[PDB]
């Protein structure tokens, strides 16, 4: 029946409040991403053969990733 | 077999390209045509593969599509943005008028190219004869203007009509300042003895540039073929034979008379004593800063335009601070940098391949009398199409002139008492949503409380578009979704309806005017209702519910979809 009432925990409020955490976001670029200190390391032929382009990787490589699940988001 | 799926409808715009995604444990191969790969099937009929679409006379070599995804040593390119590459029209000639005191120039000059065009065949030895053929070795174009018929004498005058138009819109006005045949000698004058200007050599080389590019856009009706491609990308032996057949008008005409990217280390690591020193190396010599940022400084600012980063740049040779101030000389292509910070004493300073840099007080120290604050983190700034590689210690055998200045003195490296690499944080390139902080200017939003608002408030002299959005989003799965869009007299907009399992976020992007009261106001009719109550100049600001989208731009169309089947 409102905005607010359908991604909240309660529903059957008829009241317009606004939660605070209901706060406007606006498309920034101040932000820094991290490198990982380890990827993949693939090789793809080293022989580039005519029988097609080759790429092949066996060594796993795993990470932990937060959830942010009211942005709807990984870290 | 195929299959029963189909993404129709989607962004045609884009450069696409074939592209495989794998985890771990995989070996996978991809079949193009010719010596790349072997093909196990059948292309559908009249598909091409891309052993053809790629470029002529250009080696194809597979590679990460996201970055240098390389895992190797610190010795890692590390480049900032990227040009276009011209990755993806013959100038305008007719829109000018044909003066009459040149009308007979341009007809001698047309049958100066007839005159040529049939040498250029006498060469070879043709016959004059009734009948057209190339294999034959004949051409009845032996007879000169005055039985040769006016249509076909239309259609070579054509050709030199379109050159002269060319000649002249190039920029520069054009006015006044033996042999064995059937019969028919070709010599107007002679060729070989004068010389034709740069000026008009560059003039006939567009010239030639703008025939081609005709020739093609009336070609390509006419599959896939290397003289298709533009004369940019023509063979250079093909282009200097061109050049040189549409160069010999110019020649008889003459005879006669008539986004930067900024890396650094992780701000943990920031230093507050010692003699720190790390080297950088640019191998070319395009928009490149280094130095020491404080742990505050802005990713999306130039380095060292305010107070949060000391940095030096190479492209202007001076140091970059809160104003600028002339220091040191520039590099080349393929040099180092070294950057030592004391910082017991407060002094930095840097040396290029060991030459410590001197400005024009005789100081051989960048910034004097600096306070330590947070700390120094080192941090480096690469602008469009730029390469560089950091070095923060921990490997002296390549620690080339550290030997050399520093470490007589008591300098130190950055990481040369450490056990694992640093993490290198760079700067993101898509634009997340970020709360609207209380210290910024030009974006200021209240909260007040019947019905709750959040109305905005704005104050600069720059205008432009922001693309605000609530903070919680809206998830429906799996039952009915649709998503209507009704004004305050009717519902007679645009309503979209397709959504599986998505969690739509309201926003609304709009345009900052001088007073921008424009807000969304939770209210209830039925059901859920947000209204983004806006107020005057409301002609460019949209609202509506958007899953996840980061792109930073300027346009209402185009906004990426797609429909599976």
């Amino acid at each position: 029946p409102l905005s607010a009432g359908l991604f909240k925990s309660e529903h059957k409020n008829p009241v317009p409040q606004c939660p605070p955490r209901l706060h406007v976001q606006f498309l920034s670029h101040v932000l820094w991403s991290r490198m990982p200190n380890q990827f993949l390391k693939v090789d793809v032929s080293r022989i580039s053969e005519r029988q097609g382009w080759l790429v092949q990787c066996l060594d796993p490589l795993q990470f932990m990733s937060l959830h942010i699940p009211e942005e709807n988001r990984s870290v | 077999q195929p299959v029963q799926g189909m993404f129709e409808n989607f962004n045609i715009d884009g450069l696409f390209f074939p592209v495989v995604s794998f985890s771990a444990g995989i070996k996978v191969r991809f079949l193009l045509g010719g010596r790349h790969g072997e093909f196990k099937f059948l292309p559908p009929p009249g598909y091409a593969a891309c052993y053809e679409a790629v470029l002529p006379k250009e080696k194809l070599k597979v590679e990460h599509s996201r970055e240098y995804k390389q895992e190797r040593t610190y010795t890692r390119d590390l480049l900032g943005p990227t040009v276009s590459l011209t990755q993806a029209v013959p100038v305008d000639t007719s829109q000018i008028v044909l003066p009459p005191h040149l009308e007979r120039i341009r007809e001698r000059l047309a049958e100066n190219i007839h005159e040529l065009w049939v040498m250029n065949k006498i060469e070879l030895g043709w016959q004059y004869g009734p009948v057209r053929d190339d294999n034959k070795r004949q051409h009845p174009c032996l007879v000169e203007f005055c039985k040769l018929p006016e249509q076909e004498r239309n259609y070579n005058l054509q050709m030199s009509l379109e050159t002269l138009k060319t000649l002249l819109a190039l920029g520069c006005h054009v006015g006044i300042a033996y042999q064995l045949t059937s019969g028919y000698k070709p010599a107007p004058m002679d060729l070989s003895f004068i010389k034709l200007t740069p000026s008009q050599e560059a003039m006939v080389d567009k010239l030639a540039e703008n025939a081609h590019n005709v020739w093609a856009r009336d070609r390509i009706r006419q599959r896939r073929n290397p003289r298709l491609v533009p004369y940019t990308l023509l063979d250079d032996r093909t282009k200097k034979s061109n050049k040189d057949s549409l160069r010999e008008a110019v020649r008889t005409l003459l005879g006669y008379g008539y986004r930067f990217r900024i890396f650094r280390a992780e701000k943990t690591y920031a230093v507050k004593a010692g003699r720190w020193y790390f080297e950088f190396e640019a191998v070319t010599a395009g928009d490149m800063r280094v130095g020491w940022s404080r742990p505050g400084c802005q990713p999306d600012l130039e380095l060292g335009s305010d107070d949060r980063a000391f940095a030096f740049d190479g492209f202007k040779a001076q140091r970059w601070h809160q104003g600028n101030e002339h220091y040191g000389r520039s590099w080349q292509a393929g040099d180092v940098v070294g950057c030592m910070v004391d910082m017991n004493e407060h002094t930095m300073m840097f040396t290029l391949n060991g030459e410590i840099l001197l400005d024009d007080s005789g100081s051989e120290l960048a910034f004097k009398d600096f306070d330590v604050g947070d700390g120094f983190i080192p941090v480096c700034s690469l602008g469009v199409a730029q390469v560089g590689r950091m070095n923060f210690g921990k490997d002296v055998s390549t620690l080339k002139y550290f030997t050399i200045c520093g470490l007589q003195e008591g300098y130190e490296p950055f990481a040369v008492n450490t056990n694992r690499d640093i993490t290198m944080w760079l700067s993101k390139r898509l634009p997340q949503f970020l709360q609207v902080p209380s210290n910024h200017e030009h974006i200021e939003v209240t909260r007040i409380d019947k019905v709750t608002q959040k109305s905005f408030g704005s104050q600069n002299n720059n205008t432009d578009i922001m693309f605000y959005r609530l903070s919680m989003p809206i998830e429906c799965a799996x039952x009915x979704x649709x998503x209507x869009x009704x004004x305050x007299x009717x519902x007679x907009x645009x309503x979209x309806x397709x959504x599986x399992x998505x969690x739509x976020x309201d926003s609304d992007f709009e345009v900052l005017m001088k007073t921008a009261h424009g807000h969304l106001v939770p209210d209830r009719i039925d059901k859920d209702k947000e209204t983004p109550k806006p107020e005057f100049n409301n002609h460019k600001d949209y609202a509506q519910e958007k899953p996840s989208r980061l792109k930073q731009x300027x346009x209402x169309x185009x906004x990426x979809x797609x429909x599976x089947x």
